[PDB]
Parts: structure tokens; C-alpha cells; sequence
């Protein structure tokens, strides 16, 4: 029973704020990094960033730095992707994915890990 | 009054829970260790937060005390450190400064003495466990290099707070850190180290304290001792072969039981092969860790799978006429830590966990 | 900083044929950390390969994928209807993960 | 520097309230006891909760201190325990582990030394009172058996933290526990024990420390000393006859007053015959507890009927040239406890309670 | 190591504020006093409440410490008490028990030793100031009688915790209590006492420590030293004449300045003639307090009229080679108290108050 | 046991952050300083408020302790003060009383000894840094005069708590205060002082301890060391010329590094020329501060511009065989202060700030 | 004046929750065990379980384990019997009874005691 | 685990007759902890006997009840109208207390 469960879909207006989420189950959530991956339906996958619930340590792809916010709350075993100014162009499928191995702060390295489990994806229009 | 030398260990065949220091159930600390002088044990830790930063300090309390702010003594600024007693006075070691230009500081008694500069211009680290003094000469493991990549270690010979010799180990030195060291005999200091990138097999250092030389080879044993692990005996090839799951790691426990005709080597390991949960105690008597593939015997569970294991360390208590090997465990809770102490005492089986 | 240009971008091989997919990195992939993923239409991608060539748990022997340096491939020893999907390569080293455009495998 | 031997007691004929330690009126502890070295008294207790579990510890403070978390020293994990001083160093005793596979641990000074394994595979218990050292040889009562059923005791002779001899008492041994022991003379340790199932008469142990032998018989006296009690002199038959109300029990106080030509035996008892309320002090001079049916004299009320009595213990304070027998009382409040100390001092009557 | 004897006082002609201990501005205590050994001063007080009852205790901290619960040591149950050091060990004195059947308890070092029983079957009281030891013989003033009516005092000679002699003063003994005592010379202990019913003139006790005899007469001086007072020089008749405003009273300060050819007598008094407000320091050199009507010289204000004065006491600090006379003041605030210490030091005028 | 004499300093060429005591991040104090005896360092401070007034006290804790109320010792009432150890016992100095009639008090060990009266009938002040003892003779700088106007200083020679000699410096004495003093050699005490009205150049005192004479001249160096400052080298005229921005000031750090053939003079300064922000370390080897205009070399930043600098002080740690010069910084936060310690240790550059 | 006082009677519907109680007086309530005994009017007595007010230590007859809840509150000197899903068949008289002797946790045995005092019984229909 | 089968289940004795009630335990009753209770119609039961045969406070001498092992009785030396009640036996040892069916004593 190992899974990432995402919200279904959203449709927004340009400028309308947006928050979507992933809930983890079946694993020790606070020690694995969860990443967000964007996919415009006719395009390939685009790594947007990762978060380490547990101390909410984040890393963003330079192209998404300042465009989106990645946050998490270990209290309810969830990860979030937020927009403040949802523009258009955010008409993409957004996926969470969890790294194959755990990481602890004292490892002192950037997790060189693949994404082992993926959520089903949240479709966001606009 | 007199210099400390390692002594033969106190008789016994197993370990038992000795003491648990758990300050949060009634100062936020991490990476605790214990070091003992002739008649005094101190519980050292680095502050993690207030009740790698500019505020982290090396602090201590008498072992048996709860490490509160009022009870603790702040020895020095340090994001990494160790301490030991040479039979006459306490030596405290700590590393502070920038990640790429860190500096080691040595304190002896109340005074600051020597320093050591980073050599690989990367985070300079010390063993986070207690240092080892023989005849006044304290041997400290330090390392400087990448968290992921090459990080060669060296040993410092410290005498009365001064660094007198730099020892440069040979052998397999690509990544060595966070070494738990102790005396195998009056001539040798052996260390069970972390390898945070290349393998789940701990580098095992053999330091000759009569010649001040060292050689490092991976432990050959089928039971792998780091936290991320292959499933026991699964790494193929010769003893030196690096295996899978080598990315990441943990500082483990390691003590010696010195008997007239034998050396016992007690090791600690997590219960989980991926997560820092639980702790168990393993032992091998005699042999050669660098060549002997034989699995370590399992003594027992120190911390159950349901409780955090995290870092462990070896230390010895000075029991008047003999030494008592002990392994401590850092139980991180949510990130302050409790310290569980298991000591060699008596015979029979380890009967219960923490 | 690292760009993965996965190619040819389209294969048109029948079931039973061997499929070779390539991923050229603009710079050396340290330690061989290039992963491969399989994306079936309508669903999130599955991890096939991690490290330069280690097989992910649950993945059949059909997928190998040896490679090094800047030049990596994914090899499907024999295509089956099950494996007609868009494949992606990913850099997963100690730096911001980055995927390639993806290669579509058609009948 | 020198080994402790029991000395003649300090002159006096009665007890007076000495000191009350009551931490809750300004760490949750139970089953306190006091043990004294040549120039130091320590107040020991087991933690019950935080300010039989895996978290209970044997802790102590200097007598006169309030047992706060900051002041307390955690000596060892222990759900049962005792401590004593041999004239050179402190010995701490504690029992931990599973109910049916418990283990005794011995700490000497700062080091863990010997252990002892359960023998009846039931809860291993120690006297919860201080242990008795003569010439370096510390005699500890331990017991292992059912709370309800047979629970035979044995004594351990501990020297410098090691268990050197196992003493197996004869006589009436079906159920003995929680023994309050002390020296009657340089040759004998006598103990007033609990019997938690068969009788309200305390087993009285006479341990010969020159021969390391022991015999247990019930006290013959008409005044019954356990908590559930028949109404004084109501148990018929010979001295060894078990009476009614034998289910349940309490650890009582017991000290000796050693005079050149006499041994005074001071005992404590609750005021209620069923509930653990109040405490009184009773005394008999000379005689033989195993044969003498004579009622103990009533000295006075230590704790009034309206206040909790619970466990009591004997200890002695080392007054430079002579020893001062004292009885402490555990006043459980709502379940932390306050410790009331009554000491032999002066003459006349006990004048007031706690 | 050696017995204490009084020494000549350290040179100086005036007092200055030394130290204020004020725990409430950051345990509720009353009637503080200070007693000093060869290299240690302790601040003693009775607990009044928790942070005449069954819970009041004699407690202490090192002088200079704030008397918190964690820092304090509880020496004994006591609603009245005193303490002193004989050069080898601390003697602690306290009174507990019923108002009409009170008992004095003596503690020496860690042990309880002698007791003393009430003799007038009324509240037994001790001097609330420190006791005076010469050559190991500690002289303690005790009193037993009515708060309003006759209350004769006696002195106890205490040696190594034992009461060896009862000294029965002659002269004017109808009501004497709460005596502030000190050495006038190696042969004499003089005390400035409270009279809580008959007069505003303090009884002045002259105790001969070579003969163990004492005589009490009222101070003859025109400046009256108790709290309720006639307006200075207003009591007519001979030195022994009782005056008006004799109902009620306060314990005052009193120290001696021992000079090779002179005895200075320093006294403290409140500023108000009716209320316990303010404190001033008065001095007379030489003379005879029992016959000399001369007004004491006014040195200065220690506590202003706007601040509480309440009880004061004399004590001496052992300055390596000489003694330093000091007067402490109990400043009761709302009823815990702060302790203000004024010590002889230097020359010139007392320059500021507390 | 033995009198302290200054010793040659421990080898090293630079300073590194040693320790930070920051009590507010987990008692409100100001103007901290550190003084060390043969085997003990104390962190002294004046209380500013509770956890120039009548309540301010000179307090201390062991260096390394957080200065909480429970840990602190209150030595004396004092709105200004200093302390030092003479090799046998601690001397504590404090000033209390009225602004225009202040008095210095000297405490030695536990006793109050001499006092000193104001001489200019203005606020009497002491150096707020530790005092300097050679052979038992402790040299204390005191000053009395206007905050704005003339304030001449003098030195007191204190022996075993007594003031034995008054030393009256010559030279340029119009305004000298808050002197950071230390031994340049066995014959000389040099001090870097504050001038709170006339100039940004510190008076530099050279006190001859063989002759008990002193002379004061302004430091001639182009780098000005007070807080309000002209922009380095901007004061024209001869070495003694007063410059601009002389109104206001700060106590700076100053230690000597005593080498067999050289004297190093380490000075501290703020980063800002007007506000008390940041701290830097400057050094000059050899020369003559009274004549040498050469700019001090910049060693490094101790406190960044973004953090408070405020007062600093010099002290030395007694490292068994040699002395370690250290400079402490008072980081005032909102007004309690944290104390940052930087000590000479090792070589290379100062690598990081506080 | 030693007594256990029970509530009078209750009548409930199947599924309707239920709480009944006993109040003790005349004894040191926190140190005695109080038991519940069921009696279907045409049947004998059936021990349901015991509680030790004082630390609320309970013991249940295996046949009532998970069927009923036994609880107590020493604050008001009372003992309680609760149902979550009152079925039918609970048409019985329910009695509290107190053990003849006190017990303390350190006795470490199961109270081998008879019931000395009984309440009058609470009749519960359904 | 312990079953008490109290019997005959009904007595039909007149006042003045001796009544013997039996309680057979399916297994040995350790330490003799078998209690007896008297239940009058319309009211909570009274404790008569505790331990194998100790008499409860307030109970008349009419009630004895010797027994051991598995075989225990309650003996009413003489019946009186007052004692026509249903009697119950109970195991009250260190295990879940358990009662018997009960024996009705009729005229
Ligand atoms: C290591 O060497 C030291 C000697 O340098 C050994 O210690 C001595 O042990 C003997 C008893 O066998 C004592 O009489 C000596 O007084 C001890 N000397 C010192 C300096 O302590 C020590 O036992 C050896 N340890 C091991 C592990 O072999
Ligand atoms: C128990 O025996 C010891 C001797 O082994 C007695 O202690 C001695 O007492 C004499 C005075 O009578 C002293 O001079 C000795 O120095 C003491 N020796 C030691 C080793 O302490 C002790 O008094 C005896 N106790 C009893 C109760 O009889
Ligand atoms: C009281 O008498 C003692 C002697 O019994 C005096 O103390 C001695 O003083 C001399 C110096 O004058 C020292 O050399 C001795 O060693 C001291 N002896 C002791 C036992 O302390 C003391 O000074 C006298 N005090 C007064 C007030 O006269
Ligand atoms: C100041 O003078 C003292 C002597 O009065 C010097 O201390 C001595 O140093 C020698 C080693 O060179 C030791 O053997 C002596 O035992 C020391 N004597 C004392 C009293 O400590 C000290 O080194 C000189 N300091 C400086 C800065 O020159």
C-alpha cells in the first residue's frame, strides 16, 4: 500500500491563485524527497523542484524559481505546489514523485535519486 | 596526575541497557558522545538549536545529568567535534567556520591552544565520537572533502593541546569520515568509519601508535554496517569491492573488548536497511576485519524497529582496575536527541531494548 | 546547465524487434546517474532504469540500458505491445534533475 | 580511603522528626530510600513518571535537596533498586528488563560491573532500601517469584561491584521480599521483610556475615507489622503460624540501635490495618524476634491517620564517631512521593508527627 | 582542621552596603541570618511558605546565591533556628513541634545529635541569629515562655553537636528572646536581646565563656533599640527601669568591633518608633551598656524610611587574618524577605542606603 | 598557593572565534568581562536589570556557563566594577553609592576589605575590564570626573584586598576612563583607555610596576580606536593633538602577546565610525604606541557590520605553562548582552565572525 | 454510612448509546476495585469486569471484552458502565460491587477478593 | 477457563432442616477462593462466605461452608424463613471472577 495520491483537476482564471496537493502513504514521509514534475500534454516532463518534508528544505529548477512555491506539511503527510499569480501556460499535468531512497540532513549531499513512485497527476487548466 | 593508557577490559560476554538520558520527556542537541577520564564521564553533544551554523556549540554535562541549559557547559563554538581525557586534563576538539574554509580548534583544560586548517577546502569534519589518548598522545581522526565524492582523512596526534604530528593513512582512502575509534591494544587504534558515497562497507582504519602510521581497508564482513545497505553478503567481488546502496551513511558504534588472549570487536547497526530505525549489536572475536568475510554474530536488539536509531558511538568507562566498553545510541526525536547507553556487563544474552 | 537530447525521437519498430533509444548529454553525467522512464498514454511515467543501468524493482529483463560519459542508451531486447510508450531519460545526479524531450516508440 | 564497618549507635532513646522533603508543594518519584557514606547522605528514588516500565530510573540527590530534574543524577535504568556505600565508593543496584526475564545490574562508582539473572523467571526484585556493607562486602537482598504464590529470596555478597557469593537462606522461605536490612552487630545483618501473600507477620532474616549463611523465620510478636493486618495478637498457633489478612503488604521501616550491652530494634507500621495511612514507631529492646511474642512498645505517631504512610525504610547517618539510626517514610500524594525522615535523637517521647 | 576562636576585627571605622539578595525581583523565606566558617558564608533562613507550622524548614544557600528551591538545602524541620561553624564542621539548630511542647534539635554535619526539651511549656525559641563558637564550644541562646508575660532565657553550650552544659543567667531575666550575640573578647559573649512585653530597652547579656556564667541587665542608653519606642531618653528612673511602649518588639543587629585596646559596639535600629520601617546604624565605643546612659552615635541610614526594616542580625566574615563585623537586614516584601548586608569597611561616613 | 606573575604568551599569530555565550536565545546583564586564575575563568558582568541604580550588582559564573539567576553569584552591590585573581584568591572590585559621592569597595575572597572614596566628587568609575596582579600586587585603574569635561584617572595598588598605594599618572591626563589593561612585560602594565570628550585617540597608559609610576599619552596611530571617529589618519598635528568626533566613546579590547623578543599589541575596534556596530581586530608588533603613527594592521572581522559591537575587553587564559591572550565582545541585544570570545590560537587568518 | 448508590433505571432503543453509574461513599474509593455484575432476571449473576479507580486499571471477563466499557472518575467518587451500540439482550439488572479489601499497584497481583458491598442495581431495558 | 456448576439447583427443605448446597469447580480452585452469596428476591446479593469458608461480617453462625479442591459446599445449619434465597458460588481468586448458575432454596 505505497502511494502518492493527488487531487483530481482544477480550472482557473488568469491571476486566480492556486494550490494543489499530494498525499503520501505507505512510507516514512519526513525522510524522502518529493518532487514536482510538469507536463504540458504535447511536451515531455519538466522537473520543477523537490522538497524534503521533515525540515521543508527545497530546491527549484532555475526556470521555476520564483514562479512556483513548493511546500509540505508532514503533519498530514502531504506535499503542495502553489501559485500566487496563476497565469495561463500553467495548462499542464502536474505530478508528484518520490525519490527511491531516504535522505537525512547529515548526508550533506543533493539526493542523486530517480523518482520511484509517482502520483496519478493533477490536471490544471490555465 | 598520571597519563592514561588503555587497559584490559572488564569481564563479561554481553551488553545490557545501562542508562537512558531523555531530556524531552520531563536544550536541543545532536550527535552526542561520551568520553571518560579516570573518575569522570561526560556526555558531550553539539547544540543543534536553542532550548552547520554560527551558533552551534560543543557542550557537556556529567553523564547521568539531563543536558539542560543550566547544567550544560559550553566549551567552544563548533559544528563538529570530539573530546577525550589524557589522564591529566580534558581535551576538547571542535570545528567551526565556513563550509569551504573550516578550522579545527583545540582546547586543553580551560585554554585554547592549536588549530588546524582545512586541507581540501570542503567541510572539515572530525570524528563525532570521543578521541583516544595513550601516554598523553591523543589521536584524533579528521577529514576534509566532499559529502559526495572524494574525502580523504588524516589523523592528528595531539599532545597537551598541541598538534605535534599529521598522520596520513594509506590504503583505500577515497572516502572516510565520522570514525568511531578505540584501542585494540597498547600499539593499535582501530576505527570503524563512515563512507558516505561509495559503499555500505565501513572503512576500517588500523593506526599504529608506536610508529604513527595508518592503513585503511574496507571491512570484508558479509554483514554490512552502514545504514543504506545491500542485503547482507550481497556485495560480490574481493573484500575491497564497493557495493550498491553506498550513497548516504551513518556513524556506527564500535568498541573493543581487550582480553589477555583475544580482542572482541563489538559493532552496532540499524535494524532497517534504508531508514535510521532500530539498533542491534553485533560481535566478532578475533580475526581480521580487513580479510575475514565471516558475518558478525548477532548479540541482540538495542533499539526496536519502531524507535529511531540514528548515530551510535563507542566509549569506555574506567572501572578502577579495568575498562568497560560501552556503545551509546542517539535517539533523535521530533530534532533533539536522547542518549541510550548499553555497556558490557555480565554474561548471557542482551535481554531488552530501549 | 545539463541538457539531455534524447533521440531519434520516434521509433517505428514492430513487436519482436529490438529497440534502441539514445540519450546524449551536453556534458558528462557524473557517476552515470542517468535514469529512464516509461510513459504510457494517459498516465504518470514508470521508472525503468536508475544509475546508468540498474533495473528498477518490478521491471522485466527486457529493459537493460548500458551507457557512460555522455552517451547512454535504453535497450528493449524485444518489443511487446505493452512497451509501446514514450520513453524519457533523466539526469538524477547531485544537481537539479532534468529530463530529455522523450522518444516515442510506435509499431 | 577505609572500609566501612557498623559502629555503635549514638545515644538517645527516642526519635524525632528530622526533615521533610516535599517537592510538590513549591519529578515524579516513588519508593525513596536513603543511604549514607562517611560524610554524605543520598536520597535515592525510582522515577515513576517524568516531571515497571522501560523508562524508570534509579536517581539520586544529596539528602536535603529537593529531587528536581536539574538536581537529580540518573544512575541507571531500573524499575527496582538499592544503593550503599562501602567506605570507599558508591554501589548502585538496579533491576530492569522483562517481568519474566529481569536482570540485576550493579554499578560501582561510575562503571557498570556485574549482573545477576532472574532465577524463578518472575519479576526479580531487590530490597528497595539501602544495602549493607561491612569491610567492603555489601549484602544485598534479592527475590524472584510470584506476587501471589512462592517467592524465595537470596542474598548477594557484592565486593567492589562484583558478585562474589550467592547466599541461600534456610528456614521459612516461601515468600520474602522488600527487606529492610541493617547490622545488629559486626557479625549479623537482620532484615524485616514483606510477605505479600501468606501472612501479616514479617519474615525476619538473620544473616551471618562471618559465615555467609542465613535463616528466615516469621517475627513472633503480637503486633503485626505489615499493612493488611489481623487485629494485634489475633493470629493463633506457634510463632511460625501464618495468619489472616496476608494478601498484600508494604515495606516497613527497621533500624537497629547498637548499644554496648543491648540491641534496640525500631520498627515502623501504618496506623490503619487495611489502608496505607499514617505511620507509627514501635520498639523492642533485646529479645529474639523469632521467638518473643511480646508486643512491641509504642513510641509514637510519625504520620497521622489523615496523611499517607506507604513505604518506609531504615538507614543510618554516620555521625563522625557513632551511627544515628533513622526511619524514613514515603508519603505518596496525588503518584509522586515526599520523604519524611525521623531520626533517633535525644530522649523523652516522640513529640510530633508529619 | 582547627577550632575557631574570635579574632581582632579588620580595620575600618564605618559600614558600607555590601550586598543585596532580593529573590523576588527576577521560595518564600523569613528571618534570614548569616553565619560564616573559615572560608564560607551561608545565608540561612526559615521557609515561611513554599515557592509556626509543620512545614517550616531551616534552609541555606551560599551567601551570594539567590535562595531558590533548586539552590537551597533543607537542613531540618524548624519553625525557629540558628546555625554556626566551629572551625571544623557546621552546627545547625532548629526548633519544631507543638507550641506548648516544642523541641530543639541539633544537627552536626550531616547527623542529628542532641535535642533539648521545652522548659516553660510555651513556645521554645532560639536566637534567630547565628550561634557563637570558641574552641569548639558553641553558645546558643534559647528561651521558653510567654509572648506576653515572663520568658526566661538560658544558654546552651554545645560541643560537636552535643549539649554539654545548661547556663542559667542571673540579673534581670523576666523576658529575653531573639538575642543577637557575638564575642566581645575571647572571654565574653555579649548579646543585644528582644523584650517583647516589658520595655523598649534591650536586655544585654554578658556571658562569660571561661566560667560559663551569665548576667542580664537592660541597656542603660538613652537611644532605645527595640521597634516600638519611647522617644529617646524619655524613660525615667535608673538604668533597669522599664519604660513605655514595651509591648511588641524586633530582633536588632549587633556586632562587635574588636580592637587591641577597644571594643566597638555596632547596633541597628528602625527609623520609625512604631512601625518596622527603615534601618539605621548606631555605634558606641567602649563603655558599659549596662550603666552608660550616653546615646549611641548615629553612623547612618542603612534602609530609608520608605523601605521595610524588620529583623536585623550581626555576623562576622573570616578575612584570612582578621574578622569583618557585618549587620544584615531582613527586608520583608508583600511575606518573603530580601537580605541587605552592610559590612565594616573603610572609613568616612556610611554613604548610601538600601 | 603561589602568586601569579605574567608569563610569555602561547604561540600563534592570529585569533579565532572561541566561544559565544548568548543567554537570550534559549538575567539582564551589561559590561561583561572575563578574568582568569591559574585554573579557572570567570565571566563577570554587572546586572543591568532583573531576569547606575541601587540594585545593580557585580555577578559571575564560570566561563562557559550561561549567566542565569540560578547559576550566578552576586559578589557585591556595584554599578561599576572589575575583578582579578592574584594566584591565591579572587579580588572583586565594585563602585556603588551616589553619582557625586561614590565609593569603591574591595572584596577579597569572601570578605569585604578596603574602600576608596570619590576624589572629584563625580561618578567614580573603575576599569570595567579585569584587573592586573603581579606578585600579589593588583593594579586597578579608577577614574573620577565629568562624562564631558575633565576626568583624571589614578591607579590603585591593591594587596590582599587592601589599598596600599595611590599612583598618580602624569602626561596627558585630562580625560581617561574605562581602561583595558594588561602586562606588556614583568615591569609594565599598559592600558588602552577611553576618552569620552576630547578625542577619538585612546589614551595609552604605561604603568611601571617596579617603581609604581605612570604616564599617559595618546596613541599616535592613524587608525583611531574609539567609536565616534575621524576617518583614519585625518587628525592633523603631532601625536598628542586632539581630533574631531571626540564626544562619546567606547571601551575597546586590548591584549598583549608577550614573545621572548617582541610585544604584540592586539586591539579591537567597531566597524562603524559612528555607531556601535561590528568589531574588527587590529595588530601592531613592537613600536611605541605613543610615537608610532603607523596604522595598525587589520587582522579581521570579529563581528559583522550587521551585528552589535559595543564594549570589548582583553583577558588572558592560563594555559598550564603559557598565557593565551583573548578579546571579548559585548553584543548588546534588545538591553542584555551576549559575550563573544576570540582567542589567539594557531596561525593563518581570522576566518569567521560572530 | 458505607454504600454504593446506583442510578434507577433506563430504557433504550437498539443502537442507542448508554451510560450508567455507581457512586461510592463511606470508603477510600481510589484504592478499592469496583466490579460490574450482570443479571438477566431469570438467570444467575455474571461477572463483567473490574476497575481500580485510582489509575483506572481495568479487567474484563473475556465474554464482555469489547462489548462494554468500564471506567471511573475518582473526582466525584463514581464508577461507570458504558455501551456504544446498546443492542437488545442488555435487558439485565446491572450491579456494582466493591471488593472487601483495598489494593495498591505494588501488590502486583489480581485482587483475589469477594464483593463485600453491592449497590441496589440499575435496571436496564434493551 | 473456570466453570462452577452449582447444584442440585433446587432445594425443597422446610425451616428447621439443614441445607447443603454444592459447588463443583471444573478445575482446582487455587487457595480455596470460593465465595458464597445470598440473593433474596428483588435485591442485590449479600456476601456470606469468602475464602473457602471464612464468614463475612454481619453473617450469622448458621452459615459455615467447608470445602477444598474442586468440591465445596455451603451449609446452612438450620433453615429459617429469612434464608430462603437463591445462593450463588463465586471464584474470586487471582483470575476473572466467575459465578455459578445458583441454587434456589424453596420451603
Ligand atoms: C598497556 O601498558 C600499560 C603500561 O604502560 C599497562 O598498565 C600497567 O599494568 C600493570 C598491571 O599489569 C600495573 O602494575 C602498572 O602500574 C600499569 N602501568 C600504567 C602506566 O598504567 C596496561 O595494562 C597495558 N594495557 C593493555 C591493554 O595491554
Ligand atoms: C565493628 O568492628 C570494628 C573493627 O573492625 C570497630 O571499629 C573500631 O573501633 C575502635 C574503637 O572502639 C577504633 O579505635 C578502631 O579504629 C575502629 N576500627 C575500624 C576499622 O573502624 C567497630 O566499633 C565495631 N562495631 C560494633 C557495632 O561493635
Ligand atoms: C583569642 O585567642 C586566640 C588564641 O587562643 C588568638 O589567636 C592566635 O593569634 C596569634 C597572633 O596574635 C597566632 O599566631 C595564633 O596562631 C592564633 N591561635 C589560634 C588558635 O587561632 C586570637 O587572636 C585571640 N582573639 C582576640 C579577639 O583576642
Ligand atoms: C616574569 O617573572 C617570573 C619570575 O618572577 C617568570 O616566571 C618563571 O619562569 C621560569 C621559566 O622561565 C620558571 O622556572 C619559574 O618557576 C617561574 N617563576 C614564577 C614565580 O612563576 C615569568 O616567566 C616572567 N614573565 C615574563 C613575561 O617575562
Amino acid at each position: 500500500g505505497l502511494q502518492l495520491v493527488q487531487s483530481g483537476a482544477e480550472l482557473k482564471k488568469p491571476g486566480e491563485s492556486l494550490k494543489i496537493s499530494c498525499q503520501g502513504s505507505g512510507y516514512t514521509f519526513p525522510i524522502y524527497w518529493i518532487g514536482w514534475v510538469r507536463q504540458i500534454p504535447g511536451k515531455g516532463l519538466e522537473w520543477m523542484g523537490i522538497i524534503y518534508p521533515g525540515d521543508s528544505d527545497t530546491r527549484y529548477s532555475p526556470s521555476f524559481e520564483g514562479q512556483v512555491t513548493i511546500s509540505a506539511d508532514k503533519s498530514v503527510t502531504t506535499a503542495y505546489l502553489q501559485w500566487s499569480s496563476l497565469k495561463a501556460s500553467d495548462t499542464a499535468m502536474y505530478y508528484c514523485a518520490r525519490h527511491s531512497e531516504p535522505w537525512y540532513p547529515d548526508h550533506r549531499f543533493w539526493p542523486p535519486y530517480p523518482f520511484d513512485i509517482w502520483g496519478q497527476g493533477t490536471m490544471v487548466t490555465v | 596526575p598520571e597519563w592514561t593508557y588503555p587497559r584490559l577490559s572488564c569481564p563479561g560476554s554481553t551488553f545490557q541497557k545501562a542508562l537512558l538520558i531523555s531530556p524531552h520527556r520531563f536544550l536541543i542537541i545532536r550527535e552526542p558522545f561520551v568520553a571518560c577520564g579516570p573518575n569522570e564521564c561526560k556526555h558531550f553533544a553539539l547544540t543543534h538549536y536553542a532550548a552547520r551554523n554560527k551558533l552551534r556549540h560543543l557542550i557537556s554535562v556529567k553523564l547521568g545529568k539531563i543536558p539542560t541549559v543550566e547544567n550544560s557547559i559550553f566549551h567552544m563554538a563548533a559544528w563538529s567535534g570530539s573530546a577525550c581525557h589524557d589522564g591529566k586534563e580534558w581535551t576538547y576538539i571542535g570545528v567551526d567556520g565556513p563550509d569551504n574554509n573550516a578550522l579545527l580548534k583545540v582546547k586543553y583544560g580551560e585554554a585554547y591552544t592549536d588549530t588546524y586548517h582545512s586541507y581540501a577546502n570542503n567541510i572539515l569534519r572530525t570524528q563525532e565520537s570521543a578521541c583516544n589518548c595513550i601516554g598523553g598522545n591523543c589521536y584524533l581522526m579528521i577529514t576534509d572533502g566532499s559529502a559526495s565524492g572524494v574525502s580523504e582523512c588524516r589523523f592528528l596526534k595531539i599532545r597537551e593541546g598541541r598538534i605535534i604530528k599529521e598522520i596520513f593513512p594509506t590504503g583505500r582512502v577515497k572516502h572516510t569520515e565520522e570514525c568511531t575509534c578505540g584501542f585494540a591494544s597498547n600499539k593499535t587504534i582501530e576505527c570503524a568509519c563512515r563512507d558516505n558515497r561509495y559503499t555500505a562497507k565501513r572503512p576500517f582504519v588500523k593506526l599504529n601508535v608506536e610508529t604513527d602510521t595508518a592503513e585503511i581497508r574496507l571491512m570484508c564482513t558479509d554483514t554490512y554496517l552502514d545504514t543504506p545497505r545491500p542485503n547482507d553478503g550481497s556485495i560480490t567481488g574481493p573484500c575491497e569491492s564497493d557495493g550498491d546502496k553506498g550513497s548516504g551513511g551513518i556513524k556506527g558504534g564500535f568498541v573493543h573488548q581487550r582480553m589477555k588472549s583475544k580482542i572482541g570487536r563489538w559493532y552496532s547497526r540499524t535494524m532497517s536497511k534504508t531508514e535510521r530505525m532500530g539498533m542491534g549489536l553485533y560481535v566478532k572475536y578475533g580475526g581480521d576485519p580487513w580479510a575475514d568475510s565471516d558475518a558478525l554474530a548477532f548479540s541482540g536488539v538495542m533499539v526496536p524497529m519502531k524507535e529511531p536509531g540514528w548515530y551510535s558511538f563507542g566509549f569506555e568507562i574506567k572501572d578502577k582496575k579495568c575498562d568497560v566498553p560501552c556503545i551509546g545510541i542517539e535517539m533523535v526525536h521530533d530534532h533533539s536527541a536522547a542518549t541510550a547507553i548499553y555497556c558490557l556487563m555480565g554474561s548471557g544474552q542482551l535481554l531488552w531494548d530501549t | 546547465e545539463i541538457v539531455l537530447t534524447q533521440s531519434p525521437g520516434t521509433l517505428s519498430l514492430s513487436p519482436g524487434e529490438r529497440a534502441t533509444l539514445s540519450c546524449r548529454s551536453s556534458q558528462t553525467v557524473s557517476s552515470g546517474y542517468l535514469a529512464w522512464y516509461q510513459q504510457k498514454r494517459g498516465q504518470a511515467p514508470r521508472l525503468l532504469i536508475y544509475g546508468a543501468s540498474s533495473r528498477a524493482t518490478g521491471i522485466p529483463d527486457r529493459f537493460s540500458g548500458s551507457g557512460s560519459g555522455t552517451d547512454f542508451t535504453l535497450t528493449i531486447s524485444r518489443l511487446e505491445p505493452e512497451d509501446f510508450a514514450v520513453y524519457f531519460c533523466q539526469h538524477h545526479g547531485t544537481s537539479p534533475g532534468t529530463f530529455g524531450g522523450g522518444t516515442k516508440v510506435e509499431i
